[PDB]
RNA sequence: UGAUGGAGGUAGAGCACUGUUUGGACUAGGGGCCCAUCUCGGGUUACCGAAUUCAGAUAAACUCCGAAUGCCAUUCAUUUAUAUCCGGGAGUCAGACUGCGAGUGAUAAGAUCCGUAGUCGAAAGGGAAACAGCCCAGACCACCAGCUAAGGUCCCAAAAUA
RNA sequence: GCGGUCGCCUCCUAAAAGGUAACGGAGGCGCCCAAAGGUUCCCUCAGAAUGGUUGGAAAUCAUUCGAAGAGUGUAAAGGCAGAAGGGAGCUUGACUGCGAGACCUACAAGUCGAGCAGGGACGAAAGUCGGGCUUAGUGAUCCGGUGGUUCCGCAUGGAAGGGCCAUCGCUCAACGGAUAAAAGCUACCCUGGGGAUAACAGGCUUAUCUCCCCCAAGAGUCCACAUCGACGGGGAGGUUUGGCACCUCGAUGUCGGCUCGUCGCAUCCUGGGGCUGUAGUCGGUCCCAAGGGUUGGGCUGUUCGCCCAUUAAAGCGGCACGCG
RNA sequence: GUGGUGGCGAUAGCGAGAAGGAUACACCUGUUCCCAUGCCGAACACAGAAGUUAAGCUUCUUAGCGCCGAUUGUAGUGAAGGGUUUCCCUUUGUGAGAGUAGGACGUCGCCACG
């Protein structure tokens, strides 16, 4: 029997690039690394990006074929 | 006609937009019998139409087939409202949209060819044209 | 330069997008006219809408 | 069998923390050292 | 609305993975025939044939790829005039159809269930013979004035026997 | 009604942000781990070929080939080979008090969190550590138990009894939990509502059903098509079995029969005609044709059906399965 | 020229072949020493400089694979319309994947010895 299924989680990018945040600000929900922390960026107990300091966001290729999220402040 | 195993008992009907992504072309046969129409076809029509074409020819020449029937559809049994789940499996189609070459044959001479690809047609569902290999 | 929009068609049964560049241009009843710029945004909001406008220099 | 248990300071008689363990994995007390806020060091916490 | 930057895997397509799958080449291997049987080694069906390879398909729960759109954002630009927050008062929790994208159904239903836009609901007027939901279009009023929309112009019946 | 389901996690549906339903398509959870946690150091898989005692397809060993085709406690998705996989040493951060700011959100909740202090583990140091690759492994309040407490203590001192902190007692699983405590019959029934919702008829649909066709392997001595026509294909009709729930529940009376008929034609008889595997008499099939006709009984409430006896024939349907 | 050490999507790779060790780097000689192998000084660790470019490594050749990849056309698609409307078509904007022309056997720094 069919007819179950879990609540949505919500995630995805909750900040978009180029956006000024504040310092903890949630900027990505995951489930594993889909895209990794970069600069001032941490990675929560659930592989949740978080801005360490305030500043503007921006999303990068790490490298081929990754991403990144930095935090970069002015 | 019916695949040996799935990964799903239960499929979506699907939508059938546009010509087929491939096997427009003949490949292995001289000639070739070509859907006009887009249109489900299902494995007794395939076997209908297969016989036919291999009757008429004789066992002389090869017959490809090269639409299989990967899809299955359901249904409900006369006197059961809607409802309470999918349907039991009840068939297999194969989902042929317009361009597609259903059938090749080779081995063949020219006017034996177009006589059987015809009792084929007839056979099948949708119209039809011969193609012949290029 | 400038630009005459005159708008020629009903915005009703229009998606609301439509409608709020048409007021945004700032047009009103039918056969409603104004002058604004030719500027990028404007002939923007022009094409969007422009099966409901005529558009004049 | 894993069961609840509380970690009690031996210093203070203190139960300071909740745990659990597997009894047959783990026949004995428990025993761990652990910071007890009340006296504000670590000390040997055994299970009760 | 534009410019710029981003997040995402859909349409399409593709076979790089995973399933489904066709034909060819080769073949481990398996089948019965005889010789040899200690059943030991053949030699056989264009016998059945895994794996590989060549060629060719296929997929909501496949992806080496991958849009248009929509979305988030910018001390940005043009135009516009709303957005918040605090408090008083509600009503609403039966929705309908049409177009587009899906499921259920039988790729049935004026069926059902979502997404999206519109209309009706709560909208009179013109057209579709009549016809809530379709097409055009939003009635504050007066006029025996004029221009058009959809749709029309032989008669009913306004206007082309253009 | 029966069956299924009720909370939580993962995927598809889901229409490339997020969210998004159906008694839609798939699976999982009500834990486990004293290491399967932390840290320092170290390592890289699965398979294939070749060779090799027992030993065989496949036990252990060696070389080569091998980018992940392995593994990651446990479903799936996402992720991980700079490891999150594997091994070793030491350990208990599976810490205490918190926490700028965020996500999610009706609320209650839920999620993430740099950083500050206390006191530590590992490491030379950098530095990492507030459990586990990530996302399930759970339950409000009331009430009660255990422990702690510089809180209160009904004249006062005590006490009794409370408060605060910590934690235990839930298949309250109908999982936002009606009560500490609860199953049935009603045709003897009754009331308030609904065509929001079924049974009759109508409507939409036509899967099914009836009829009409296409192709023609065949049957028919030969010969597809006199006649029948498999495997398949396509329609019409709205009499069947159904699907939907749009009118009617401040009432649209339900089978059969009787009385009265009327209409359609897919024609039962009669009329005209073609083909015939039509010698004739009979026929078969098809075409035109709805003018008229198209039964009396036995049985059964019956419709239907069987039977008896007739007839040129004993047609099939629609009309609220016509007509209370 | 070589050795360290980094930036940039493999256009830096892989495969094949060729040349070099002056220095440097390596193989390489040993296990007394700190240190070590769930056995092995193979490895790690340490000591040391007889030999060799054999390998690694460096430089060079190569487009075989892998990688990057224009244009044209096409699929899809926003918007506006149409049709005989499970689909199909037109105008407008956008425009892949595939297949190709081609690109490419790297480039940009710092240090130390030459
Ligand atoms: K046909
Ligand atoms: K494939
Ligand atoms: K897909
Ligand atoms: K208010
Ligand atoms: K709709
Ligand atoms: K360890
Ligand atoms: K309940
Ligand atoms: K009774
Ligand atoms: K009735
Ligand atoms: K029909
Ligand atoms: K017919
Ligand atoms: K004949
Ligand atoms: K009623
Ligand atoms: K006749
Ligand atoms: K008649
Ligand atoms: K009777
Ligand atoms: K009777
Ligand atoms: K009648
Ligand atoms: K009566
Ligand atoms: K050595
Ligand atoms: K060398
Ligand atoms: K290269
Ligand atoms: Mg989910
Ligand atoms: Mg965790
Ligand atoms: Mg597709
Ligand atoms: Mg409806
Ligand atoms: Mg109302
Ligand atoms: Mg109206
Ligand atoms: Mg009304
Ligand atoms: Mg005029
Ligand atoms: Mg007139
Ligand atoms: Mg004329
Ligand atoms: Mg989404
Ligand atoms: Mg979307
Ligand atoms: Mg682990
Ligand atoms: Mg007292
Ligand atoms: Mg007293
Ligand atoms: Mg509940
Ligand atoms: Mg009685
Ligand atoms: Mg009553
Ligand atoms: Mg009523
Ligand atoms: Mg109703
Ligand atoms: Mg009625
Ligand atoms: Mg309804
Ligand atoms: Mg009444
Ligand atoms: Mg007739
Ligand atoms: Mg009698
Ligand atoms: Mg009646
Ligand atoms: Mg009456
Ligand atoms: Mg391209
Ligand atoms: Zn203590």
């Amino acid at each position: 029997s069919n007819g179950r299924d879990s609540e949505s989680k919500r995630l995805g990018a909750k900040s978009a690039d180029g956006q000024t945040v504040t310092g903890g600000s949630i900027l990505y929900r995951q489930r594993g690394t889909k895209i990794y922390p970069g600069v001032n960026v941490g990675i929560g107990g659930d592989d949740t990006l978080f801005a360490k300091v305030d500043g503007v966001v921006r999303f990068e290729r790490k490298g081929r074929d990754k991403k990144q999220v930095s935090v970069y402040p002015v | 006609l019916v695949p040996k195993r799935v990964k799903h008992r239960r499929e979506f009907r699907g939508k059938m937009r546009g010509e087929a992504k491939g096997g427009k072309e003949v490949a292995f046969g001289e000639w070739g019998l070509q859907a006009t129409e887009s249109h489900w076809i299902t494995n007794r029509q395939i076997e209908a139409a297969r016989i036919a074409m291999t009757r008429y020819m004789k066992r002389g020449g090869k017959v490809w087939i090269k639409i299989f029937p990967h899809k299955s559809y359901t249904s409900k049994a006369i006197g059961v409202r809607m409802g309470k789940g999918k349907g039991a499996p009840e068939g297999w189609v194969s989902p042929v949209k317009r361009g597609k070459i259903m059938f090749e044959i080779a081995g063949v001479p020219e006017e034996v060819a177009r006589e059987a690809l015809r009792l084929a047609s007839h056979k099948l569902p949708v119209k039809t044209k011969i193609v012949k290999r290029e | 330069a400038e630009l005459k929009i005159t708008l020629k068609r009903s915005v009703i049964g229009r998606p609301q997008n439509q409608r709020a560049t048409v007021k945004a241009l700032g047009l009103g009843k039918v056969n409603s006219t104004v002058t604004k710029p030719a500027n990028e945004a404007i002939k923007g909001m022009v094409n969007t809408i422009s099966h409901l406008v005529d558009v004049e220099e | 069998m894993r069961v609840n248990i509380t970690l009690e300071c031996t210093s203070c008689k203190e139960r300071n923390y909740l745990t659990n363990k597997n009894k047959r994995n783990n026949p004995d007390r428990l025993e761990k050292q652990k910071y007890c806020p009340r006296e504000r060091k670590v000390t040997l916490h055994r299970e009760t």
